[PDB]
C-alpha cells in the first residue's frame, strides 16, 4: 500500500525486468486509478508487463472493484499492458473467482493471484484451481512473519502439510513468501532442501516475493529519514510470541482488530500507547491527562480547550497541520502531486464559511457572494494567512 | 480516529519519523541494511548469487550460463510463436492467434521442422508463419487471393 502506490517505483523495478503488483489501496476511484495505469504504461518501456493488487476487507471497496474490475476489463478490452490481478487479504469464493477468471479481459490476466493465510485458506485456492484446470494460478504462500497484514499461522506447517496436494493440479504455481531478504537465505526454498529439517522429503518452490526488503530501495518513494529507521532496525530468527518490540518489530491491531506489522523501534510512541489505550478503556476518564498528553506526543493533537479556544485558534490550527511550510501548498498545487491535501482546503473553507455564517447579525448579502466566486475564492485559497 | 489511514506518512514528509506508524515485517528485518538501495539492484543481487550457487555445484560452469554470456538461446524464433500467448501490435497486447489457429485448423503443415532458418507453419486458416531477416519473425495470413 504505501510503497507500491507510487507508480514511480513499480514502473522503474519493472523496467529492471522484475514483476510487480500495483498497490490498489492508496486508490479510491477508476478514475484516480486509471491515471496510474496511463502513468505507468508512459513510464513502461515498449512491450513490458505489470499487475494489480486488490483487497477482499471490505464491501465498499468490492463494490468499487465491481467498478475496478471493469475498468480492468475497459483498460484490458482497450488492450492495457497489465497483465494480471492479485486478491488479497482474503480467498474469493469458487462463483466470485470464476467471474474474475472468465472476465473479458482474461487472456489480459493469463494468470490469477491468490495470498491464502491458512490450511483452508489453501484448500480453497485448490479447489479454484480445479475449477479451471487450464488457467495459471499463482499461490503466494505468505506467513505472520510477513509485515502488514498479519496471521497466526507458521511459515512451514502450512505449507509443510498442504504441499502435496498442492502439486497434484498442475495449473498451481507455488510462491514462498516473508521474513526474506536475501537469495542465500531463500535459496534452500527453492532447492526444496528446506523440508529436510522437518524431515520432509525436499519440497522446491516455483517463486518467492520480497515484500519488506525492498522499501529502503532508492526508487521507493520511502522518506531519507523513514529510510534510515528501516535500515537500523535489527532483525530476528523465527518469530516469538512474547509481547514486547520484537527486534525493532512489535504487532498491532488495526480499528478492525486484526494484527499489523509495524515498527516499534523506529517508531517506539504509537504503536504501545495504542496497546496502552486498547487495554486501558473503560477508565480512559481518570486516565484522560495521561492519554490526552501522549496523543500529543505521537502528534494527534487534540484542541485547546475547545469552548475558551478562540476562533482565530480553530482556524489558525487547520492551516498548521494541513498546510506545510517545507511543501507549500500553493507550490504543492502547481505539479498536480497526488499529495494534494485539496479536500483539507475545501474542509477549511467549510469550516471559514461557517465562522461568517455565525457571527453575522445581518443578511449575509456581501460576504457570502464573495468567497464563494471560483476565480476570487481559490485566490483567496492559495494564501491562508492572507 | 488513530489507527486510519496510518501508512502514507513513511513517503515524501517532513515530520519526525518517529511518531509514524511504519510496515515491516520481523525476520525480513535482518535482511535489511543498505539504505537507498536500487530495486535493480536488490532483485539481480537475488538473481546472481541464486544463479552462482547454482552454477558451481550442479551446473559447474554449464551451457546454459556459457551460452548466455556468448548469445545462444532457448525456445528460437519457431518456439516463441508457439509459446507467448501475447502478440503486441504498437502498444497494445493481443492474444496469439496461432493458439486459434493451431488446433482449429482443419489442415495444419509445419514445413521443415528440424532446420530452425526454413521453418513454416501454416493453417487451412491461411495463416502461414515464417523467419525473415534473422530476428524478424513473419506471420502471413490470407483471405481468398
Ligand atoms: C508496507 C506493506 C504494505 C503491504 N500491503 C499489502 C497489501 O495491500 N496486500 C497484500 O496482500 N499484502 C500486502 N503486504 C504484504 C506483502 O504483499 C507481502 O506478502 C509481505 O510483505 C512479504 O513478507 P516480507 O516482506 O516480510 O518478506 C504489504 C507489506 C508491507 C510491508
Amino acid at each position: 500500500t504505501p510503497t507500491t502506490v507510487d507508480a514511480k517505483i513499480v514502473a522503474a523495478a519493472a523496467n529492471a525486468g522484475h514483476w510487480a503488483e500495483l498497490a490498489g489501496g492508496g486508490q479510491v476511484t477508476e478514475q484516480i486509478f486509471n491515471d496510474r495505469i496511463a502513468e505507468l504504461e508512459t513510464l513502461l518501456e515498449p512491450g513490458r508487463a505489470i499487475q494489480f493488487n486488490t483487497l477482499f476487507l471490505d464491501p465498499y471497496l468490492w463494490k468499487l472493484q465491481v467498478g475496478g474490475k471493469r475498468l480492468v476489463q475497459r483498460a484490458r478490452q482497450s488492450g492495457a499492458p497489465i497483465d494480471g490481478l492479485v486478491v488479497s487479504a482474503g480467498i474469493p469464493d469458487l462463483e466470485e473467482a470464476v467471474d474474475i477468471i472468465d472476465e473479458l479481459n482474461e487472456v489480459g490476466i493469463s494468470h490469477v493471484v491468490f495470498k491464502p493465510g491458512t490450511v483452508e485458506q489453501i484448500r480453497s485456492v485448490i479447489r479454484i484451481a480445479a475449477e479451471v484446470p487450464t488457467k495459471p494460478v499463482i499461490v503466494h504462500i505468505e506467513g505472520g512473519r510477513a509485515g502488514g497484514h498479519h496471521s497466526w499461522e507458521d511459515l512451514d506447517d502450512l505449507l509443510l502439510a498442504t504441499y502435496s496436494e498442492l502439486r497434484s493440479r498442475s495449473n498451481i504455481t507455488i510462491c514462498v513468501g516473508g521474513g526474506i531478504g536475501t537469495p542465500e537465505r531463500s535459496a534452500e526454498y527453492l532447492s526444496g532442501r528446506w523440508a529436510e529439517v522437518h524431515g520432509y522429503p525436499l519440497m522446491p518452490i516455483d517463486g518467492i516475493l520480497v515484500g519488506t526488503a525492498a522499501m529502503a530501495t532508492l526508487e521507493a518513494t520511502t522518506s531519507p529519514q523513514v529510510k534510515q529507521l528501516l535500515v537500523e532496525t535489527k532483525g530476528t530468527e523465527a518469530w516469538v510470541g512474547a509481547g514486547k518490540a520484537a527486534n525493532g518489530m512489535a504487532s498491532g491491531r488495526s480499528q478492525l482488530g486484526a494484527d499489523i506489522h509495524e515498527i516499534d523501534n523506529a517508531a517506539s510512541r504509537c504503536g504501545r500507547l495504542l496497546d496502552e489505550v486498547a487495554g486501558d478503556a473503560d477508565a480512559v476518564a481518570e486516565r484522560r491527562d495521561e492519554i490526552i498528553a501522549a496523543m500529543a506526543q505521537t502528534a494527534k493533537p487534540y484542541f485547546g480547550d475547545v469552548a475558551e479556544m478562540t476562533y482565530l485558534q480553530w482556524l489558525r490550527r487547520y492551516v498548521e497541520l494541513a498546510i506545510g511550510d517545507g511543501n507549500s501548498t500553493a507550490d504543492t498545487k502547481r505539479p498536480d502531486s497526488p499529495w494534494l491535501d485539496i479536500t483539507w482546503r475545501d474542509r477549511f473553507e467549510q469550516m471559514l464559511k461557517r465562522a461568517e455564517a455565525r457571527l453575522h447579525p445581518q443578511d449575509f448579502g456581501p460576504i457570502e457572494t464573495l468567497f464563494d466566486a471560483d476565480a476570487d475564492g481559490e485566490r483567496l485559497l492559495e494564501d491562508p494567512e492572507a | 480516529w488513530w489507527r486510519s489511514d496510518s501508512l502514507w506518512q513513511a513517503h515524501d514528509a517532513r515530520y519526525e519519523a518517529d511518531q509514524v506508524c511504519v510496515i515491516p515485517g520481523t525476520a525480513a528485518v535482518a535482511g535489511i541494511t543498505r539504505v537507498d538501495e536500487p530495486v535493480g539492484e536488490l532483485l539481480d543481487r537475488f538473481e546472481q548469487a541464486a544463479v552462482d550457487e547454482v552454477l558451481g555445484a550442479g551446473a559447474e560452469p554449464v551451457e546454459v550460463l556459457s551460452r548466455r554470456q556468448a548469445r545462444r538461446d532457448a525456445s528460437g524464433p519457431l518456439a516463441v510463436v508457439l509459446d507467448a500467448p501475447d502478440v503486441l501490435w504498437a502498444g497494445r497486447m493481443s492474444v496469439n492467434p496461432v493458439h486459434r489457429i493451431a488446433a482449429p485448423t482443419e489442415w495444419q503443415v509445419r514445413e521443415g521442422s528440424d532446420n530452425r532458418s526454413a521453418s513454416h507453419p501454416s493453417t487451412g486458416a491461411r495463416l502461414e508463419v515464417a523467419d525473415d531477416q534473422h530476428v524478424v519473425l513473419s506471420v502471413p495470413l490470407s483471405g481468398t487471393w
